[PDB]
């Protein structure tokens, strides 16, 4: 006789193999892929499908007050400025005006909270070192403070005046400039910044389009939904800062 | 730390197995050199006269053949066995009939060795076989011999330093990785397998499920079982200058047909002739050894794959001597 | 059809080959020229592997298997059931493999995003290079490559590290396993991280990146920080492949020997010997 | 290029942050340091570290262990120094080479190495509990002590359940660098190819799919460095524009996607279900199956080739063959 044999020539390590994919299908299709659809369901273009692929609605309860439940309904009745380029339903858009200012395609932005990123104690996070003023750059890194900005046409666009740290993580994430000739002060993320001795290099956009960055509403704190766009204008110009950059590289 | 290409690769098993051997080739010419060396056969002699039966005093193998052809092969014996000594490392040079020295029956006793091995195994030699050269390589003391603990050098000829020597305990675990390819499995396979028949070498249930009475408890093989099988193997492959595709489709070790090459079935026959060269011709000569050759435990030189194989998947890449001296065998 | 938020970044533009000739979507797919040739390569090779088993013993799929050609082909064609249809399956697959990689550029560059992603893949395409096409190439035989089948590849990879005798000696792989189980038990710990932070059980409240970078510094003695434990998880997958290739490109090619000996560089050291 | 995503270029420095525990908080020993060179590729500041009695103890239990693995290596090389350090991975404490089935062998052919297992589990139950406990402290779920747990109970596997199923301890691990590496060859041969074991490639699928989706989403929270997308925690509760374009980067290529959550909820299952298949596929091993490639062989999906050479009949199996 055999350890693991059973009835019918069918053995214990066989009926474990059919076990295990059913364990795997359950928990990647049942689990795992409602999960997945938390966030930009129900699709746009009431079935019972809509209602079969999404998970029951969560709650987050947050740290300093109030609650987020997804998935949620989101319709973004934003005005978008893009036209069809061709009649057929997987045809791309194309902007209608300045995609950046109109915040299209890469410049996009999504709709997150006007509400100021919190550290654990409820202060502001994201700051310029004039008010976190028990944060410093560390030895041996540029001190960018008085640098010039330059752009991607190598014109000078404006003068570097502070820089923006996260409290929460001890970490740099925006510069903040004077932009030249425009009266107006710019925030930067450090990512689009090539930090050299003796100048911050920016070829995500042109020095005139400098002038048209989205602006805050407060000078020493920042929103949410500001960072994302702020962010998301120079994203934009890498597409967009010329005709040539949206066309075949090659 | 490296060995500069091209190796030269064959293929032992169907295409898309990554099945052959992978040589380099500074070291196959190396080889071939070394095992070059082996004499030429000496001038054939026409068969005239008595027997040395009737002739000589003193001879028990080798009597049907005539005088000349009797001192072409201790002539021969000499080229094999003690060039540097010469006939008298066996002969009293005033009696060449007397026996006192030990190597003189020692002889007498390999004469028969040699030609059972041509004779009894030739599923193993074929029509090759082997000659005195085959282990000696020129000098009494085979320059691959195994005791019943693992010794360094591999090669006797080369100097031991003082970890290398049998007496010190700090460098048992050396001698051990150093018998089976460097690796460190903790298993002596000369003694568990190629000293006598007491083991069996396979170790892989031969069912998909484990059967009920011998799957349980101490019904069971241990484990160590199979890491001894593998240090076999890896002595064998290193014994050859192989690997285990020249003989195995790793898919299955355990099967044979098409699983196997017929050089793993030549394999399976040497196992059993070094086991009765071993038990029935080798080990029983500590009676007649003087106490200098004997290992720690009493024990005379034995053979194993290396003794005749020397790094070599055939011994001396094949060459022969067996139609050059048909009294070593096959005898009919 | 679209995601709620999807259709503000449905914009023209992006491609590295072609312009607006194949920029637009099917149904989820952006399909753009890598789009095509990628279709085109998968449609020939899944088209070969059909006919190449429907000429061959079993449509079982564990046991289908399409192999190289014998070593004695070298680096010649090779008929088309004698390696053939092997040799035209690998040229696709690279061909699917490398289209697969630039499309993933484009749609990058249409997002605004770094072109981490299409990077990232070129290793694993790399190391199918190293496997079918440069040690072969070293060797002189198409032979030395892996057949495609599910289980027969698996019998390639057992063969060829017998080959040398004990393949867990060999260093490149001693790292390149080294790499597989740090990365996998790294994804475990930044998954969990994030989700305990995000999910705390209970009506309990969210917590912060502070609580996040608090829990290993009690644990470990130290944080690396929320996107510094991304590049390490790059860099600890990548080098799963790109130290292991090493390991790989010198078995045959520089080293005949079985691996344990390898370490004789150590073990004969004579001061200790 | 985003520089950042390769390295920080401009480091910040400030005040350390304390989250207060429920629990420990005065059990924080010493004063941060900072590496300037670590802060280029990750957080400068290294230091303090809880203690606690879950890490105490589970520092003492493997302390323990290690010296008895220590001492045993350093009997194999009669305690000479010089031959323990050239010799060291050669060297291990070995479970019985003897039958004993389930008797407690003696201590010098396997008791040594069971004692040396009996601190180990210990000592990884002992971290275990610091694991789980510090996230209960901190308010957090305990997603990583489920997925440590399941890292435990494959080596618990291996370690002892598998011997204690098939009775016998002669096939648990070794203690050693390469004799840990010798008991894979031995356990595959023992058991007919593991390569023919399903839960083998279940782990091996769920390994690599590790390294799959750890470079994907390392590359891909890279890629949306620019957008905040490493602020994970806030992505999650309020959706940016970075996993926006992760989201449509994914489902363009692959025609689906994920959340920012979810991913990690992948990322946890796949890393997970490389413990759980290899912890199967060991409780089956010997237990139910004895030859993984005849299972593969008898249920018909093995492959099978056309010999090369002339295929090879038994030679124990012919007429008048010796044993
Ligand atoms: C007896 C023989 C053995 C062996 C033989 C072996 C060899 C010969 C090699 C490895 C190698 C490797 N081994 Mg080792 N091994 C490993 C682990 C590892 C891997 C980390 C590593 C790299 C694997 C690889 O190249 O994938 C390659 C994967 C690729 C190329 C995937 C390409 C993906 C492609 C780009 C896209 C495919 C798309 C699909 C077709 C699309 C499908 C469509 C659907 C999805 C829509 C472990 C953990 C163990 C253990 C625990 O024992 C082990 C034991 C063994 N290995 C044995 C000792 N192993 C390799 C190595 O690096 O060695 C140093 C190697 O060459
Ligand atoms: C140097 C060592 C290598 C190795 C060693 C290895 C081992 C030891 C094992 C596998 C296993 C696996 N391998 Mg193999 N392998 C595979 C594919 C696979 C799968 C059949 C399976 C699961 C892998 C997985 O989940 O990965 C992670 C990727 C995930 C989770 C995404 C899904 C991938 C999808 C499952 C792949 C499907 C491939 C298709 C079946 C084949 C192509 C279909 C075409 C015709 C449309 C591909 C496509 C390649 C390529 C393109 O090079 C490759 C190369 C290699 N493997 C090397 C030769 N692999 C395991 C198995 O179960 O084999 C039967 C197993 O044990
Ligand atoms: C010739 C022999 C081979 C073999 C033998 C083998 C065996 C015997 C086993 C595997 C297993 C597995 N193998 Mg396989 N293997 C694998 C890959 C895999 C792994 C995915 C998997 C799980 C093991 C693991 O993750 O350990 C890494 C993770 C571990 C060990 C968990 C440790 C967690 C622990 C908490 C850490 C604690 C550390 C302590 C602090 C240390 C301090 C201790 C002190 C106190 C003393 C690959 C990719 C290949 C390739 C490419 O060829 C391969 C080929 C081979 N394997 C050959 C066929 N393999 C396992 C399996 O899946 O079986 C079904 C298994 O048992
Ligand atoms: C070290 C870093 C690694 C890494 C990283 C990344 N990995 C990525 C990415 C990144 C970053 C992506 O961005 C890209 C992706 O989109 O992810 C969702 C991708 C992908 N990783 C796949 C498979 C995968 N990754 C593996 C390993 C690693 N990934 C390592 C660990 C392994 C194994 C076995 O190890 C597998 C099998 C696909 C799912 C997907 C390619 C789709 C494709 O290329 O479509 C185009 C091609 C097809 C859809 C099919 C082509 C069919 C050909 C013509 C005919 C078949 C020929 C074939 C040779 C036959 C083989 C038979 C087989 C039995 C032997
Ligand atoms: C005869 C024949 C074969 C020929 C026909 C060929 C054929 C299929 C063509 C049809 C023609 C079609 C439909 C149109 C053409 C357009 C086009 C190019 C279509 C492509 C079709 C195609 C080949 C599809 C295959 C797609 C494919 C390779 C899927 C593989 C999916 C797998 C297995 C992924 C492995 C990784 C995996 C476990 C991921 C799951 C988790 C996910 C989704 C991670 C992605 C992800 C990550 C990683 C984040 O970090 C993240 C962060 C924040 C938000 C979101 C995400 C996120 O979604
Ligand atoms: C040991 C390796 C030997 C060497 C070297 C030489 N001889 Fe030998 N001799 C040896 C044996 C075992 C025997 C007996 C063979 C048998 O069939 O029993 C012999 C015998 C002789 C004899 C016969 C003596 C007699 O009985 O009258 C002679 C004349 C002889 N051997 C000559 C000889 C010569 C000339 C040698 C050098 C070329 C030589 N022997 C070397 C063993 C060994
Ligand atoms: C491998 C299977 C061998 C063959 C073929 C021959 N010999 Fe041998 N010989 C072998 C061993 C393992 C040993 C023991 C080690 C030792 O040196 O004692 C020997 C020994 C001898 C000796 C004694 C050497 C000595 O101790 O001084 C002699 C004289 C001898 N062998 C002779 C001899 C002859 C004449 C052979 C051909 C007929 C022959 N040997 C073949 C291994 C092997
Ligand atoms: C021919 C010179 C071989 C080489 C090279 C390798 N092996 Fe081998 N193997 C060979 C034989 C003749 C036998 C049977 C021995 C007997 O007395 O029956 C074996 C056996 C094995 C086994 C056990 C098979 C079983 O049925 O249980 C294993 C697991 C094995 N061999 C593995 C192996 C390895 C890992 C090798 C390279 C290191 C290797 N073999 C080489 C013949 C030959
Ligand atoms: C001297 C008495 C030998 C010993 C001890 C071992 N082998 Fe051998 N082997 C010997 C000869 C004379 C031959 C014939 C060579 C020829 O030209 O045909 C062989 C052959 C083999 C082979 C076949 C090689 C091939 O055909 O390519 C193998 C695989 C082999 N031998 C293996 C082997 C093993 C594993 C041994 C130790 C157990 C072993 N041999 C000992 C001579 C002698
Ligand atoms: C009846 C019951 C109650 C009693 C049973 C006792 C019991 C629970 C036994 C359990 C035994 C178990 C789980 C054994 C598991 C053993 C395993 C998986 C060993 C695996 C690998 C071990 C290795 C690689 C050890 C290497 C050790 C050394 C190099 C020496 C130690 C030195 C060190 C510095 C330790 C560091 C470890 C490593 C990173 C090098
Ligand atoms: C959320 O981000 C993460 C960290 O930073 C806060 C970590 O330190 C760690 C711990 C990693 C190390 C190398 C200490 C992990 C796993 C992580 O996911
Ligand atoms: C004494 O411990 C050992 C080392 O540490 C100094 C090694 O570097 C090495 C060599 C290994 C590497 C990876 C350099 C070995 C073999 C060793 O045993
Ligand atoms: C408009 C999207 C938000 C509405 C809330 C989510 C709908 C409830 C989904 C219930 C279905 C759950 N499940 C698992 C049973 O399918
Ligand atoms: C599995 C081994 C268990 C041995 C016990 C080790 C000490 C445990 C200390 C428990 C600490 C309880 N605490 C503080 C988390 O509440
Ligand atoms: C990693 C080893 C994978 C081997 C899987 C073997 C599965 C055997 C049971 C199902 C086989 C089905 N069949 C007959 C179509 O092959
Ligand atoms: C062997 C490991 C198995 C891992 C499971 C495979 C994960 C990929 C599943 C993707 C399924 C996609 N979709 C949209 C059909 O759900
Ligand atoms: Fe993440």
């Amino acid at each position: 006789m055999y350890h693991g044999a059973l009835a019918q020539h069918l053995d214990i390590a066989q009926l474990v193999w059919y076990a295990q994919w059913l364990v795997i299908w359950t928990v990647v299709l049942l689990y795992l892929r409602r999960e997945d659809r938390r966030e930009g369901y129900p699709l746009v273009e009431p079935e019972d499908g809509q209602v079969y692929e999404l998970p029951y609605p969560k709650t987050f309860v947050l740290p300093h007050g109030g609650t987020v439940t997804v998935p949620r309904r989101r319709p973004e009745t934003r005005e978008l400025k893009l036209a069809q380029t061709d009649g057929f339903e997987g045809a791309p858009l194309q902007p209608t005006g300045n995609p950046l200012v109109d915040a299209v395609g890469p410049a996009s932005y999504a709709e997150r909270a006007e509400v100021v990123d919190a550290t654990v104690d409820g202060k502001a996070k994201i700051v310029p070192l004039r008010v976190a003023t028990d944060f410093s750059i560390a030895e041996g890194d540029v001190d960018p403070r008085g640098l010039p900005v330059v752009a991607a046409d190598g014109v000078e666009a404006g003068t570097v005046t502070d820089l923006w740290v996260d409290r929460s993580e001890h970490y740099f994430r925006y510069l903040e400039l004077s932009v030249a000739g425009s009266a107006r002060t710019a925030l930067i993320p450090l990512g689009f910044c090539d930090v050299k001795k003796d100048k911050i290099v920016v070829t995500s956009i042109l020095s005139e389009q400098f002038a048209n960055v989205p602006r805050l509403q407060s000078r020493d704190q920042i929103t949410l939904r500001e960072e994302d766009k702020v962010s998301a204008y120079y994203a934009g110009g890498l597409l967009y800062a010329t005709p040539e950059r949206a066309e075949s590289l090659l | 730390c490296f060995e500069p290409p091209p190796a030269t690769t064959t293929q032992t098993g169907f295409r898309g197995l990554s099945m052959g051997e992978v040589l380099h080739p500074a070291t196959v010419k190396a080889k071939k050199e070394r095992d070059a060396q082996y004499p030429p056969a000496l001038a054939a002699v026409k068969a005239e006269g008595p027997p040395v039966s009737q002739v000589y005093k003193n001879v028990k193998v080798l009597g049907n053949l005539t005088e000349a052809e009797f001192l072409r092969t201790m002539t021969a014996i000499t080229e094999w066995v003690s060039p540097q000594e010469g006939c008298t490392y066996c002969h009293d040079e005033n009696n060449l009939a007397s026996e006192a020295k030990y190597p003189y029956v020692v002889a007498r006793r390999m004469l028969e060795m040699t030609r059972a091995i041509n004779t009894n195994w030739t599923q193993h030699v074929a029509q090759t076989g082997v000659t005195c050269y085959t282990c000696h390589r020129g000098t009494p003391l085979p320059p691959y011999v195994r005791y019943l603990e693992p010794t360094l050098p591999l090669n006797n000829r080369e100097t031991p330093t003082h970890v290398e020597r049998v007496e010190t305990r700090s460098g048992y675990v050396v001698r051990l990785a150093k018998y089976t390819a460097y690796s460190a499995l903790n298993y002596d396979p000369f003694t568990m397998f190629l000293a006598n028949d007491k083991r069996q070498v396979r170790v892989v249930p031969q069912t998909a499920l484990p059967l009920v009475g011998v799957s349980r408890g101490k019904e069971r093989r241990p484990l160590s079982d199979a890491y001894a099988t593998f240090a076999l193997m890896m002595s064998i492959s290193d014994s050859l200058g192989t690997n285990c595709t020249f003989c195995h489709n790793a898919q299955t070790f355990e099967s044979w047909g098409k699983k196997s090459t017929p050089q793993r079935a030549i394999a399976w026959w040497g196992i059993r002739m070094v086991r009765d060269l071993n038990m029935n011709y080798l080990a029983p000569l500590n009676a007649s050894l003087p106490a200098s050759r004997l290992g720690r435990q009493g024990e005379a030189p034995q053979a194993d794959c290396r003794t005749c194989h020397q790094g070599v998947t055939k011994p001396l890449f094949g060459a022969s001597r067996l139609k050059d001296y048909p009294e070593l065998g096959p005898i009919k | 059809a679209l995601l709620s938020f999807e259709r503000k970044y449905r914009v023209r533009g992006g491609t590295l080959i072609g312009g607006d000739l194949f920029d637009f979507w099917v149904g989820p797919y952006f399909v753009g020229f890598f789009g095509v040739s990628a279709i085109f390569f998968i449609f020939l090779g899944v088209s070969l592997i059909g006919y190449a088993a429907s000429q061959g013993p079993t449509w079982d799929p564990f046991a289908i298997s399409i192999n190289p050609p014998d070593l004695k082909y070298g680096l010649g064609a090779a008929p088309l059931l004698e390696g053939g249809f092997w040799q035209a399956i690998t040229v696709c697959a690279l061909g699917a493999f490398i289209s697969w990689m630039l499309r993933e550029v484009e749609i990058s560059r249409k997002l605004g995003i770094g072109w981490h992603v299409p990077l990232a893949f070129c290793v694993p395409i790399f190391m199918f290079c190293v496997l079918q096409v440069f040690r072969p190439l070293l060797l002189g035989s198409w032979g030395h490559a892996f057949p495609y089948g599910i289980l027969s590849h698996l019998d390639w990879v057992n063969n060829f590290g017998y080959q040398y005798l004990n393949w867990h000696y060999n260093p490149g792989h001693m790292s390149s396993v080294s790499f597989l189980f740090v990365n996998a038990m790294a994804l475990g710990l930044h998954g969990g991280l994030i989700l305990s932070v995000a999910n705390p059980g209970d009506g309990d409240k969210v917590k912060t990146a502070e609580h996040e970078n608090q829990y290993f510094r009690d644990v470990v003695g130290y944080s690396i920080g929320a996107l510094s434990i991304h590049r390490l998880g790059l860099f600890l997958a990548s080098n799963i492949f790109l130290t292991g290739a090493f390991g790989t490109i010198a078995s045959g090619p520089f080293w005949t020997r079985g691996w344990p000996e390898w370490w004789g560089w150590w073990l004969d050291i004579p001061f200790w010997s | 290029a985003d520089y950042q995503t390769i390295y920080t270029q401009i480091q910040a420095r400030g005040p350390h942050i304390t989250v207060s525990g429920e629990w420990g908080d005065n059990d924080r020993v010493g004063k941060p340091f900072y590496s300037y060179w670590l802060g280029k590729i990750g957080d400068a500041q290294i230091g303090p570290i809880y203690l606690g009695a879950s890490g105490i103890a589970a520092f003492a239990f493997g302390s323990t262990a290690i010296l008895i693995i220590l001492f045993n290596m350093a009997a194999e090389v009669h305690f000479d120094p010089l031959q323990f350090f050239r010799q060291f991975f050669w060297l291990g404490l070995y479970p019985p080479k003897a039958q004993y089935g389930m008797g407690i062998p003696p201590l010098h052919d396997g008791g040594w190495w069971l004692m040396a297992g009996l601190f180990m589990t210990l000592s990884l139950g002992s971290w275990w509990i610091r694991v789980y406990s510090r996230a209960r402290a901190l308010g957090l779920g305990t997603h990583i002590a489920w997925n440590f747990a399941a890292a435990i109970f494959f080596v618990l596997c291996i370690g002892c359940i598998h011997p204690t199923l098939v009775g016998s301890w002669s096939e648990g691990v070794p203690f050693g660098i390469w004799p840990h590496i010798d008991w894979l060859t031995a356990f595959s041969i023992r058991y007919g190819n593991f390569y023919y074991c399903p839960w083998h490639g279940f782990s091996i699928g769920f390994a690599y799919g590790c390294g799959l989706l750890f470079a994907a989403h390392g590359a891909t929270i890279l890629a949306v460095a620019r957008f905040g997308g490493d602020r994970e925690i806030e992505q999650i509760t309020d959706r940016g524009t970075a996993v926006e374009r992760a989201a449509l980067f994914w489902r363009w290529t692959i025609g689906f996607n994920a959340t920012i959550e979810s991913v990690h909820r992948w990322g946890w299952f796949f890393s997970l279900m490389v413990m759980v298949s290899a912890s199967v596929g060991i409780l089956l091993t010997g237990t139910f199956v004895d030859n993984w490639y005849l299972w593969c062989v008898k249920h018909g999906a093995a492959p099978d080739y056309p010999a090369y050479l002339p295929a090879t009949p038994d030679p124990a199996s012919l007429p008048g063959a010796p044993k």
